[PDB]
């Protein structure tokens, strides 16, 4: 109609007040024509510049997207196909007929919601919706633009279609298939070469678990993504998506069906997805020149447990990690490190695991398909992997509680991720390799409850000792009284009846950029702790083995991450040699 | 609604007769249709190179030449039965429905196309992951390794029946010849097996390799059907 | 006729007046104000301020609550045009609740009050509530407002029209699931359930396992030779004397309140005056506090009995049953996880999967008596342990997981 001209004329005044947008689109054109990879025919459209221009244009594609988005889908096409000649052969009778599609930004105003906020009182409008991928479909090509030849009339036809999805506004469906026959009646020369197809996918979203309320089923939508968004997601990621929310089919309403329990079908026509300083710097570096900066890092960590100073200074040692290195034979060497915490159940076990998890920037937490090496199936049958805490901890650290409680399917998996950083995924009909780079912190309890200091945990805990060796740090911890003592950590529970925001940024940067390498400092301290380790035939918490040598070199590199410096030094050596003998006391 | 493409199809089938005739070996592919002439051949290996050396040879000549190696790549579906009404005319009931002879197309070379200072973007040893739906109805060259095939199965092209009016062959419950629509009596049809058209026909799956897939996703497959020799 | 009921809805909304204020007319100003289309319509006040609809309403509200809404909205906007949709009718009633088993067939269409506990909730559902279609041989349009498309075009073939999907409203729907108070239900007897229908600001202000006040329409649907399946459209739901009050003031003030409840817990037992004491701490538990973080802490005192055979300790739980409000027996052999806790299951009413709560579930805000504690399996064990040092329930069944409170 005459009112859907104007629209697009109006849009034509949007691309023009505002040159930044269609020069883009220019530069879009330079590109592609250089290239003779092709750049999306899409661009992102300001909300907040479309409503100072039209606020009732604005609020058009808001609350009326089908009425108003297609009237700009078909300026910003006209504006395309308008602005350059296009004296490609060949190519400007194929590529340059694909439309070009809308994208949004800026404020929301009150459509930005969730899949629970989610109703049908927001059917029929451009909304905003933030959530989780929990699955995909599986991508198809789908026919848009026929092209075929009439060899009798000796001219070539054309036909659209139609799909209740790709059209905002209710146009009469279009079932019909390829046409084998035109008006005239002669059978038609189907031009494959000609015509346009256009990949479609099916995604789910589903509200994040941090706003979900006990006691309900979780909730979820289904948004439709085309052409360039077809594959530009995976199940399990956080995702802002913008679409028209829209129904489809009937309840029931043909013939009689009157049963109560029939509801309409909704989705989201999706079309915007959104996956998801130096004063610092020179202050984190200034910070390390200081002596006690280990011990003060060493005391923000953990506020709420009194004591444990070895344990909040193992926590910053296996944050800043070691050193990995490369060889001429094709070898890699293990840098990270690995704790194990140990004894009663309640007593500041649990405490101590939420700090470090709720601190660190990739912390994973875990309990007894960590493996990766399981498929989940799509609607329609299709099958793809899931991910892993061990495999998505890569270059992270992964909290685990209920360490006794994990199966001994777990055990044989992680013994390769804690010595080789990998794994060796081999299933019926899938085998890959994955890297398991993650630091382990994990906690366990004895069988009785009440920890028996006389013994190790090989018999207060009875894991097998191939397992355990793959610990760097283990630490054994049980609430024995000190009536004073323990009256001055119960105060502040009885009340109840360096900032980490920078901290974190310290440990961020040290990591970032120092990479220390080994020194003759630490050479003689290494060999002549070791061999005093292995000379001391006393007993200890583990025997002495090259892996507490390479636990040394980790500390050691760990402590210069510290300090900042790209090279060890004997101080360093002196710290882990000394942190060591603590733990194996 | 009519439309108006740059493609002209009198032209490509005049230069398809005419590389047919003239592209030698006498000509490489008269002397293989002149073995099927001679019975002693069954399937038609189109070189899509030496159309392609045909094509350089005219444009070095100077002669009048069209990309029908391009066109043959664009709209494979409908070339395949040209180059058939082609052979069933220049070889030394309706045509199609009687024959059984059978006809493929082999690829560019990569070295070829760099020679002829041209891009094979067809032959180009591509993934399945990697072919989009703009690649419906093109002849394409895919690399990968095939993980399951299936049996030979029967494939019927024309469903053949016999009526007891007339005696006709009917080809596709009663009968569509002139007589029996002209008679107020029909003979009814029955399925004469022996005389309907089978096609060799096994059901092939490809899969991407390891080095192949990208980060953290499984190797895609893609379904290919063999048919004929 | 019918116009009078609308003039008396009227008046009865901006000319009621109690407590000298124009209450119906402000707190749906009030509601507007807040953009809520809804009034809370109290049958008291309408009982009082005319019998004459009140006895259509209650006989034959098959028209009347459709006078209801369209009257309420034509007020409401008025009410917003003077100050600068269909709200939906919300009724608050304090009138004898009837029994669910003594609800027969002949409270057929009739405005019934009941009480009870939810036992299982649906998902929410889109229902239409105003629709727009155009016909697909000759472009003729039209609006509608069971209802069903017309067959004919009134300007075309058997059914000509088809629906103009940006041009129409829906509306949520969910399905609630009732059943009344074991406590009342005398032994030998499944408690009998009823389906129940809520639809706009009425859904999900109940989850399973919570004890409601009902007030509803009694009505049946098809879904036996011609067994129809009752269920009713929800209006209201809400979830002592003062001479109690100060009879029970007077029993706080006893001198021996403490001794002579001990000694009436289970008077026909001897002695056992410590086992007697901490019961009654369990009949009235722990109070809640929360930590500033949003965690918890469990109020329940959780007791074990742990001596030789026949010492009345069997005897002890059963007496609890008969004490406390809200109690359920059960014994450790006869009880499952799914038994006990939470389950998923799919309701055949509306061909829906349902989250279902179990025994654990229906005693939230009371107390259970488990007996053969050490008898049942270790899995029921582990679920046990979520809802005595967590107060939830965690349900990980086919391809959905969710996590149910249960305060037992
Ligand atoms: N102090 C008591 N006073 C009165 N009856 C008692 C007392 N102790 C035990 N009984 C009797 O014991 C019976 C209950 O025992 P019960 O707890 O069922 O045994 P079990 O421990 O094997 O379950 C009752 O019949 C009750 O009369
Ligand atoms: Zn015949
Ligand atoms: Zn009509």
């Amino acid at each position: 109609d005459a009112v859907f001209g104007d629209r697009v004329r109006r849009f034509q005044e949007f691309l023009d007040t505002f040159t930044s947008y269609r020069d883009s689109v220019r530069s879009i054109q330079v590109y592609n024509s250089n290239n003779a990879n092709i750049l999306p025919h899409r661009i992102i459209i300001s909300l907040d510049d479309l409503r100072e221009f039209d606020r009732s244009f604005w609020s058009g594609i808001l609350v009326e997207p089908a009425y108003f988005i297609p009237p700009a889908e078909k300026a910003l096409t006209d504006l395309a196909d308008s602005m350059d000649d296009v004296p490609h052969p060949n190519a400007s009778a194929v590529s340059s007929r694909h439309p070009w599609k809308l994208s949004f930004k800026g404020s929301f105003g009150a459509h930005a919601l969730s899949p629970r906020t989610l109703t049908a009182q927001h059917l029929n409008k451009l909304v905003s919706v933030e959530g989780i991928v929990t699955k995909t479909s599986l991508v198809r090509p789908k026919l848009i633009r026929s092209v075929h030849y009439a060899a009798k009339t000796g001219r070539f036809h054309y036909r659209d279609y139609t799909d209740a999805t790709t059209t905002l506004t209710t146009r009469i469906p279009t079932p019909a298939i390829y046409p084998t026959e035109d008006t005239e009646g002669n059978k038609l020369t189907t031009e494959y070469g000609y015509s346009t197809f256009i990949d479609h996918q099916r995604i789910t979203v589903q509200e994040m678990p941090e706003m979900a309320p006990a006691g309900q089923l979780p909730r979820s939508i289904d948004v439709i993504l085309d052409d360039d968004l077809v594959d530009k997601t995976k199940p399990g990621d956080r995702v802002n998506v913008v679409g028209v929310f829209k129904s489809l089919g009937a309840g029931g309403m043909n013939q009689s069906n009157s049963n109560t329990l029939i509801g309409f079908k909704t989705l989201i026509l999706g079309n915007t997805v959104y996956p998801l300083t130096d004063f610092d710097i020179r202050n984190i570096n200034k910070l390390s020149k200081k002596k006690d900066i280990f011990d003060i890092l060493s005391q923000s960590l953990a506020p709420s447990i009194y004591g444990h100073d070895h344990i909040k200074k193992a926590i910053l040692l296996m944050l800043m990690g070691g050193v990995e290195k490369n060889l001429e034979n094709g070898s890699h060497l293990r840098g990270d490190i690995n704790i194990l915490m140990v004894g009663d159940p309640s007593t500041a076990k649990s405490q101590l695991l939420r700090f470090v998890l709720n601190t660190a920037s990739l912390a994973i937490a875990t309990t007894g398909g960590l493996t990766a090496a399981v498929t989940t199936d799509r609607e329609t049958g299709e099958r793809r992997l899931e991910a892993g805490a061990m495999v998505l901890a890569d270059r992270g650290v992964v909290c685990i509680d209920e360490f006794d409680k994990m199966t001994d399917v777990d055990r044989v998996a992680i013994h390769e991720v804690m010595e080789q950083q990998t794994v060796t995924i081999a299933k019926a009909g899938i085998h890959t390799t994955l890297n398991a780079r993650c630091s382990v912190i994990a906690a366990a309890n004895p069988v009785f409850g009440q920890y028996d200091v006389n013994r190790d945990p090989h018999q207060n805990i009875a894991l097998p000792d191939s397992l355990l060796s793959r610990f760097d740090l283990l630490f054994v911890v049980t609430d024995d009284i000190n009536e004073i003592r323990d009256r001055s950590i119960s105060e502040h529970v009885l009340r109840t009846h360096v900032t980490i925001p920078f901290l974190r940024k310290y440990v961020q940067y040290a990591k970032e950029r120092v990479i220390p390498q080994l020194t003759q400092e630490a050479i003689n301290v290494i060999v002549k702790n070791y061999t005093d380790l292995r000379n001391d035939d006393n007993t200890k918490k583990s025997p002495i083995t090259a892996r507490t040598l390479e636990t040394l070199i980790r500390l050691a590199t760990a402590h210069a991450k510290v300090r900042l410096s790209k090279t060890v030094n004997k101080v360093d050596a002196k710290v882990a040699a000394n942190l060591l003998r603590f733990a194996l006391l | 609604p009519s439309i108006q493409l740059p493609v002209d199809y009198n032209n490509l089938f005049n230069e398809i007769t005419d590389f047919l005739v003239t592209f030698k070996q006498g000509p490489k592919y008269m002397a293989m249709l002149q073995k099927v002439a001679n019975r002693e051949l069954n399937s038609v290996i189109i070189d899509l190179d030496d159309i392609l050396q045909y094509q350089n040879e005219k444009f070095l000549q100077g002669t009048q030449a069209d990309d029908l190696v391009s066109a043959i790549q664009q709209n494979a579906n409908h070339f395949t039965e040209l180059f058939c009404r082609a052979i069933d005319n220049n070889m030394p009931f309706p045509p199609n429905l009687t024959r059984r002879y059978f006809l493929y197309f082999k690829p560019l070379s990569q070295n070829c196309a760099r020679r002829y200072r041209k891009k094979a973007i067809s032959s180009k040893p591509l993934s399945v992951r990697q072919i989009k739906g703009d690649f419906l109805g093109q002849l394409i060259t895919v690399r990968g390794i095939i993980t399951r095939v299936s049996d030979v199965k029967p494939a019927v092209e024309v469903i053949a029946y016999t009526c007891d009016q007339c005696g006709y062959e009917v080809f596709q419950s009663e009968c569509t010849s002139e007589e029996c629509s002209q008679n107020q009596t029909k003979g009814q049809l029955f399925m004469s097996t022996r005389a309907s058209k089978f096609s060799a026909f096994q059901e092939c799956k490809i899969q991407e390799l390891s080095q192949q897939v990208p980060v953290g996703h499984i190797p895609r497959s893609l379904n290919i059907h063999v048919n004929g020799t | 006729d019918n116009t009078e009921i609308i003039k008396s809805f009227k008046n009865f909304i901006l000319e009621f007046r109690l407590d000298s204020q124009f209450i119906y007319r402000d707190q749906l100003r009030n509601n507007i104000l807040v953009k809520n289309y809804s009034l809370t319509v109290n049958m008291e006040h309408l009982i009082g301020y005319n019998e004459d609809i009140y006895k259509k309403l209650s006989d034959e509200p098959s028209d009347i609550i459709p006078l209801f809404e369209t009257a309420i909205t034509q007020v409401a906007k008025r009410i917003s045009i003077l100050s600068r949709p269909t709200f939906q009718l919300i009724l608050n009633s304090n009138a004898n609740q009837i029994p669910l088993r003594d609800l027969d067939s002949e409270h057929v269409s009739k405005i019934v009050r009941l009480s009870g506990i939810i036992i299982s909730t649906s998902v929410l559902s889109s229902r239409a509530t105003y629709l727009s279609i155009m016909c697909r041989n000759c472009r003729h349009t039209t609006s509608i407002t069971t209802v069903s498309l017309p067959r004919s075009c009134l300007s075309c073939g058997p059914d000509p029209y088809i629906i103009i999907h940006e041009s129409s409203k829906f509306i949520d729907q969910q399905f609630l699931k009732l059943q009344e108070i074991p406590e009342l239900v005398p032994v030998g007897e499944m408690p009998r359930n009823l389906t129940m229908t809520c639809d706009r600001y009425l859904t999900n202000k109940v989850i399973p396992g919570t004890r409601v006040t009902i007030v509803g329409i009694y009505s049946i649907y098809n879904s036996g030779v011609a067994i129809r399946t009752p269920y009713i459209k929800i209006l209201g739901i809400q979830s002592f004397t003062e001479e109690e009050e100060e009879e029970f003031l007077q029993l706080s003030r006893n001198p021996k309140l403490y001794e002579i409840l001990t000694n009436s817990i289970a008077p026909s037992i001897f002695g056992n005056e410590d086992i007697k004491k901490a019961i009654v701490c369990l009949l009235m538990g722990g109070s809640k506090k929360i930590l500033p973080d949003g965690m918890r802490l469990r109020g329940d005192i959780n007791v074990l009995l742990l001596g030789d055979p026949g010492t009345a300790k069997s005897q002890l739980l059963k007496f609890v049953e008969k004490v406390s409000p809200i109690a359920v027996y059960t014994s450790g052999k006869g009880s499952s996880a799914a038994g006990l806790t939470a389950s998923v299951q799919r309701d055949p009413m509306t061909r829906e999967f349902y989250l279902e709560g179990g025994a654990m579930v229906l005693a939230d805000g009371g107390v259970v008596c488990i007996d053969e504690f050490d008898k049942m399996r270790d899995e029921d064990r582990v679920a046990i342990h979520e809802a005595m040092e967590q107060q939830t329930i965690s349900i990980a069944k086919a391809g959905i997981t969710t996590v149910l409170n249960s305060r037992t």
